[PDB]
């Protein structure tokens, strides 16, 4: 698209080679000199290193806890730049930024990429519907969606099924688990009493990594209680 | 090599109030361009911080008068003529020609809105993680605006710690009030140990903390 | 088989002696629409997914996709008008109660 | 028994040959189009699987000819093409994914005009009576007969409409087209959304002098589902400013289970005339049945928009 | 308004020649009166644990028994639940405040 295309990042395990292709288009990548400043989660940038333009003798000089396996390259004539990643470890988890510096012809921010170095492979979420069983509020159904037990913390997409005006969803921040790496979070939703009084079962839709979207479906409660008599 | 810093870390300003932040030169500020290293960042959520003035002494095409690139040599300066409640974040001065990136130390921003009581809504946990070994006890608290909260999950009166914690979101983009979230992890094993499970969250904006208790066995 | 087993299964009644297997299986110009094809229609039918197939769903089936080749309106209209040509004088709600096995008692 | 070069006006074969080879290009039918003149493969989806084609294509050449016998959907995506004069007489074109008669997608400025397309349609992931989902174009002096058929139970969401199925872009609109649609479907749960004309309209989308007439049928009330459109919530932020306009909308529908003009209302309804006759428009579960939502008015008959019989395909 | 047309069920807890125990039906049981009838009229009732409970539209039997003097008596409770608003009172709803079993046990 219209960013900064970084390749072959992604999941891997610790001490393995990670390769990365930030890749450009519609800009001359030529006249503006690829820098690769990774960033902690949450953190500030972290300084790495670059490699100078094709005019500028495309000098590649390494940070110093980092040098000694880094190959930083580029290609031109692609539109592309290179990272090389070798010996992973826990501390190599960042959020990689390849930018463009050295050209006022283009200064476009890019997106970056995530790296995330643990041997776990990824883990699909446990979708657990939540229901509100306890009294609803007066005006609003409130209804959540639970996914636990989920290793990759790159994008997870919660959207629900139908919303409308009066709907505001909220969704929190990956939380990571005390065991296994593993990641966990909820999604909140607020609906209309209106809507769920005709029906209207609002589905859960939750995104991973890689796995596809597991619609689980929440039957939203307007169930009038059974009046079951006693036995007399 | 050419050292970019910041003295201020954290601040909280009200919309429509002046910030000024000044960023200094260790290094020469020879850039590719010959213009100067320093390059202004403002943090936005969702994304990372985005420049707002670039070459130093030229003003960006674009920026508001809000940010001012005026500073020039070693010395630069930049304002916040007025705050946004969209302008939280922090704020970083950096060099773009040499290999050291050197990053300001940042002054990450926040605004200041009217303390307000978040809404309680307890979720039981679901019977299907149960069958799992695990369990999920869900306390939720919506749009509050001081982040600064303490959650205790008291098992049977009880606080453990250690296994289940909180999760709060940011600034919201309507009214930038934040919401909490926490999730009680118990294993199947303490599950059945215990019978009445319960959500305490301190807060400022609270006059009391509000806790609502599910008996074992209600799904 | 799909096919032809629903049909067989869901249409076992017999108006007098005719029997509604042969006439809905075969004569499906017995209201007009001459073009149609029995074996087509089996096929289809038996193509048509497990929603359609699906027994809950039998009057919504013929509505929506048997329809239109017996040139019908409803499933109801097409066992009126069966009920019309053969065994005429005796109305429809008397040839029902003839007709199911199950014991149907009624209080005016 | 011949074939044509210099224009392909001959066979479907070889302007689907054409189309493969030159997606970029100005092309023109002479003659009368069977499309199971081509084998379909089983892999392939759509009887053009290039990015765009059929970017200069039209029926203009004296007499407008018809394309009879579709199997699968036309093309695979539009980038500023042009179809131009297009009938359609038979059409079984089905698949589980996106299915429409004529492109599954259209990413920018591509305008439609004349098209007429007339058969089944059937789909499961998603279904478009003209295009499943269309981006940043427009479509004028169109028409669809026929039935549709996505009563699958799945919980995944399809935009389904009687001519587009989803419609998001600021610059995207339907204005003067036809649904004679026969549909019956099962919207199921309510991100599946169901329109008579549109299926859903999105990023300030108007429709402006559309007519439905053919039935709308969701069995289960549950889903969004409308007689000429089915909402126009956008999925982004909620503002009414993208929710997008209906204009001069008229709906003879006799839509069971939803509503006759806009199958969810809002507060601030930015369509500007709504047009019913007197039809099927009565379709604890107290409001999952309609009582005239937003179609109480012009409930007379109203004339009818007269861009169906010029056409003239025969 | 009395001509409308609502369903009661009896409880699908079917016997056995052996002993009385009337084990419940599931729609995947194999006595054949749900394989044939009960199956394919398909629509799911909660089975409670106890009390023939109305649902608004409709009625099952749970507990009761419909032959029975207390099946009756049980009807006419479960009508009073089923036709309250509209038919009983003069098209008149219930009371803002009482529930819906005020008017079941105590009177009608």
């Amino acid at each position: 698209e219209v960013q900064l295309v970084e390749s072959g990042g992604g999941l891997v395990q610790p001490g393995g080679s990670l390769k990365l292709s930030c890749a450009a288009s519609g800009f001359t990548l030529s006249g503006s000199n690829v820098h690769w400043v990774r960033q902690a989660s949450g953190k500030g940038l972290e300084w790495v290193g670059r490699i100078k333009r094709n005019a500028e003798s495309d000098a590649t000089a390494y940070a110093a806890s980092m040098r000694g396996r880094l190959t930083i390259s580029r290609d031109d004539s692609k539109n592309t730049a290179f990272l090389q990643m070798n010996s992973l470890k826990s501390d190599d988890t960042a959020m990689y930024y390849c930018v463009i510096r050295g050209d006022v012809y283009n200064r476009q921010w890019g997106q970056g990429t995530l790296v995330t170095v643990s041997s776990a492979s990824p883990t699909s979420p446990k979708v657990f519907p939540l229901s509100l069983c306890s009294t609803q509020p007066d005006g609003n159904v409130v209804i959540a969606c639970l996914v636990q037990g989920f290793f990759p913390q790159e994008p997870l997409s919660v959207t629900w099924s139908e919303s409308g005006q009066g709907v505001t969803a909220r969704n929190f921040p990956p939380s990571q688990d005390a065991s296994g790496d593993l990641y966990t979070t909820s999604s909140q939703l607020t609906l209309p009493a209106t809507q769920c009084l005709a029906g209207k079962s609002v589905t859960c839709h939750v995104k991973h990594y890689t796995n596809p979207s597991q619609d689980v479906t929440v039957p939203c409660p307007v169930p009038s209680t059974p009046p079951t008599p006693s036995p007399s | 090599d050419i050292v970019m810093t910041q003295s201020p870390l954290s601040l909280s300003v009200t919309p429509g109030e002046p910030a000024s932040i000044s960023c200094r030169s260790s290094q020469s500020l020879l850039r590719r361009d010959g213009h100067n290293d320093l390059e202004w960042y403002l943090q936005k959520p969702g994304q990372s911080p985005q420049p707002l003035i670039y070459l130093g002494s030229t003003r960006a095409s674009g920026v508001p008068d809000r940010f001012s690139g005026s500073g020039s040599g070693t010395d630069f300066t930049l304002k916040i003529i007025r705050v946004e409640a969209e302008d939280a974040g922090t704020y970083y001065c950096m060099q773009n020609k040499q290999t050291p990136l050197t990053f300001g130390q940042g002054t990450r921003l926040e605004i200041k809105r009217t303390v307000a009581a978040p809404s309680v809504f307890i979720f039981p946990p679901s019977d299907e993680q149960l069958k799992s070994g695990t369990a999920s006890v869900v306390c939720l608290l919506n749009n509050f605006y001081p982040r600064e909260a303490k959650v205790q999950w008291k098992v049977d009166n009880a606080l453990q710690s250690g296994n289940s914690q909180e999760s709060v979101t940011e600034q919201d983009s309507k009214d930038s009030t934040y919401s909490l979230s926490s999730t009680l992890t118990l294993s199947k094993a303490d599950y059945e140990k215990h019978k009445v499970y319960a959500c305490e969250v301190t807060h400022q904006g609270l006059s009391s903390p509000v806790t609502k208790s599910f008996n074992r066995g209600e799904c | 088989l799909l096919g032809l087993t629903y049909l067989e299964r869901w249409y076992n009644f017999k108006y007098d002696n005719t029997s509604a297997k042969d006439l809905v299986l075969y004569h499906l110009d017995f209201f007009g629409k001459s073009n149609s094809s029995a074996l087509d229609n089996v096929i289809e039918l038996g193509k048509s997914g497990f929603n359609n197939l699906l027994a809950k769903n039998n009057v919504i089936t013929y509505n929506v996709l048997l329809s239109k080749n017996y040139g019908t309106e409803g499933l109801f209209k097409a066992l009126e008008g069966y009920r019309k040509v053969f065994l005429p004088n005796v109305s429809n709600n008397d040839w029902f109660k003839t007709q199911s096995k199950a014991y149907i008692v009624e209080e005016k | 028994t011949v074939n044509s070069e210099n224009g392909v006006y001959t066979s479907f074969k070889n302007l689907v040959d054409a189309m493969n080879i030159n997606p970029y290009g100005t092309f023109r039918l002479g003659a009368t189009m069977d499309a199971r003149e081509v084998e379909l493969s089983d892999g392939q989806e759509s009887y053009i699987n290039k990015e765009f084609s059929g970017k200069l294509i039209g029926e203009n050449k004296g007499k407008y000819y018809a394309i009879y016998n579709l199997k699968k959907p036309l093309f695979k995506a539009l980038s500023h093409a042009t179809i131009q004069d297009l009938s359609i007489k038979e059409a079984n074109v089905s698949s589980k994914e996106d299915a429409a008669t004529i492109a599954k997608e259209a990413k920018n400025d591509t305008t439609i005009a004349n098209v007429h397309s007339s058969g089944v349609i059937a789909g499961e992931r998603s279904i478009g009576g003209l295009i499943s989902q269309v981006t940043d174009s427009t479509i004028s002096n169109s028409s669809f007969t026929g039935r549709i058929t996505n009563t699958y139970d799945t919980t995944a969401t399809y935009q389904i409409g009687g001519l587009v199925g989803k419609l998001s872009g600021v610059g995207a609109l339907i204005e003067k087209s036809i649904s004679s649609i026969d549909m019956a479907t099962n919207a199921n749960t309510g991100d599946q959304v169901v329109g008579g004309v549109a299926g859903v309209v999105d990023k300030k989308a108007t429709i402006r002098n559309s007519y439905v007439e053919g039935n709308l049928n969701n069995v289960k009330p549950f889903g969004k589902v409308g007689g000429v459109v089915g909402n126009l919530w956008d999925r982004e932020t909620s503002e009414v400013s993208n929710s997008g306009n209906l204009t001069n909308v008229l709906s003879d529908v006799n839509v069971t289970n939803g509503n006759a003009i806009a199958g969810y209302d809002f507060n601030g309804i930015k369509a500007t005339n709504t047009y019913s006759n007197k039809n099927n428009k009565v379709v604890s579960k107290d409001s999952e049945e309609q009582r005239g939502t937003v179609l109480e008015n012009n409930i007379v008959l109203e004339k009818k928009i007269e861009l169906v019989p010029k056409k003239n395909t025969k | 308004k009395l001509f409308r047309s609502v369903l009661v069920y009896d409880a699908f807890r079917f016997g056995n020649d052996t002993n009385k125990e009337t084990q419940e039906a599931n729609f995947e049981t194999n006595n054949p009166v749900i394989k044939n009838f009960f199956g394919p009229a398909g629509n799911n009732v909660v089975h409670n644990k106890h009390g023939a409970y109305a649902t608004g539209d409709a009625f099952y039997y749970m507990a009761y028994r419909m032959l029975d003097k207390s099946g009756a008596v049980t009807y006419t409770h479960a009508m009073t639940h089923n036709s309250d608003r509209e038919i009983y009172l003069g098209g008149y709803g219930r009371r803002s405040g009482l529930g819906p079993e005020f008017y079941a046990k105590g009177l009608l």
